[PDB]
């Protein structure tokens, strides 16, 4: 059995989003479903649920916020007007109940992330990183809406000693992040994809 | 309305040694409660349901107790694969609830110590060029903490400064950490020595260039 979002994407605040949850593999006229947000680098936060009767619920917070609605197989969640605060990973996940045991959410999908903002989507640009036997290079990305973006040395074939960091969000509102590699000596290029903005750029380090 | 309250925010135990998570209920919630684990890129894992039944194949190292308002999770033979955000949630009513998971609890495994190997990188021509630099310093894998200075000319550097680091890595419980210090392009030019300091308890590491 499983669970799969989609949907999420950059968007304006006030303009309506729909998320869609679709399960696999059960019936939801024996599970709850659950959406669940977590923002960058906080906890989790429950939104709210639809029973297998039917009945909707929604934590004080969201009531008025989000909607919850079901088919067979797939469960919605509309966002009625984004803010900036809305901003997160959207888990689509199952629960169930017995006589007393409750038996907790099993079952969760990967996420979809929602980016509510003013701003255009913008690609990174990539920069070089260098001393000044082997060497440590790297690439710092910086400039880019929304994450995420993801960095491989040499498509993929260099992967021992390659470190990447966590992203950090900028004043701007723009993103960064930087991935360095230790290799020995023969090009040394970073590929950074941005799907969100159907880019990619590789860029080669030079000692 | 219906309140989870999870302490301490942050736990650190030897490897080996023995975590305690608590929650309190704001009300009786008759062990409709359960345990989850959670690490970066990932969602959570279930790990205790009806408050103290092991969840399919998880080690029973991970033990849940409690009943009415107040509940704990004990994680013995504490080890890397362990660091990770836990949280609890009720799972008795999603009506007039404020929130159902509690506010999480980071745990931090105190594995082998390791002195971080420390890299300074100069802004490449291509940002200068763009009236903007960023001077990366790099601290790799370490265990305890650092402590990050920049110094410019010998002078510490207290604005411009940004730190990313990560989570602990599952089998040796250590960080990596990337610390940039951006200037204008003209604040660049305007001096010679760039110094990344990192200290780990009271043992510095240095790595500088000229510009």
């Amino acid at each position: 059995q499983s669970v799969e979002e989609s949907g999420g994407r950059l968007v304006t605040p006030g303009t309506p989003l729909t998320l869609t949850c679709t399960v696999s593999g059960f019936s939801l006229s024996t599970y709850t479903m659950n959406w669940v947000r977590q923002a960058p680098g906080k906890g989790l936060e429950w939104i709210g649920d639809i029973y297998t009767d039917g009945n909707t619920y929604y934590a004080n917070w969201a009531k008025g916020r989000f909607t919850i609605s079901k088919t067979s197989t797939t469960v919605d969640l509309k966002i009625t007007s984004p803010t900036t605060e809305d901003t997160a990973t959207y888990f689509c996940a199952r629960d169930s109940w017995d006589a007393s045991s409750y038996y907790g959410l099993d079952l969760w999908g990967q996420g979809t992330l929602v980016t509510v903002s003013s701003g255009q989507p913008k690609g990174p640009s990539v920069f070089p990183l260098a001393p000044c036997s082997t060497v440590t290079l790297g690439c710092l990305v910086k400039g880019y809406l929304p994450e995420p973006v993801t960095v491989t040395w040499n498509s993929g074939t260099l992967t021992n000693g390659v470190r990447t960091f966590p992203s950090v969000r900028q004043s701007s509102g723009l993103y960064s992040l930087s991935s360095v590699v230790s290799v020995t000596s023969q090009p040394v290029t970073c590929n950074v994809a941005h799907p969100a903005t159907n880019t990619k750029v590789d860029k080669t380090v030079a000692p | 309305a219906i309140k989870m309250t999870q302490t301490p925010s942050s736990v650190s135990a030897a490897v080996g040694g023995t975590v305690t998570i608590n929650c309190q209920a704001s009300e009786d919630i008759k062990r409709y409660l359960a345990w989850y684990q959670q690490k970066p890129g990932q969602p959570p894992k279930l790990l205790i349901y009806a408050a103290s039944k092991l969840a399919s194949g998880v080690s029973s190292r991970f033990k849940g107790s409690g009943s009415g308002t107040e509940y704990t999770l004990t994680i013995s033979g504490v080890q890397c694969d362990d660091a990770a955000t836990y949280y609890c949630q009720q799972g008795y009513t999603s009506s007039n609830v404020n929130n159902a998971f509690g506010g999480g609890t980071e745990v931090v495994v105190k594995g082998d110590p390791v002195a971080p190997t420390v890299l300074i990188f100069p802004p490449a021509a291509d940002q200068v060029a763009t009236g903007t630099v960023t001077i990366v310093c790099v601290a790799n894998k370490y265990f305890p903490d650092v402590t990050v200075t920049w110094e410019v000319d010998g002078t510490t550097q207290t604005t411009g400064i940004e730190n990313s680091k990560t989570p602990q890595n599952s089998a040796d419980c250590t960080y990596n950490l990337s610390s940039t210090l951006t200037l204008t392009s003209t604040q660049y030019n305007s001096h010679k020595e760039y110094t990344c300091k990192v200290t780990q308890g009271t043992t510095s590491v240095v790595q500088s260039f000229n510009r």
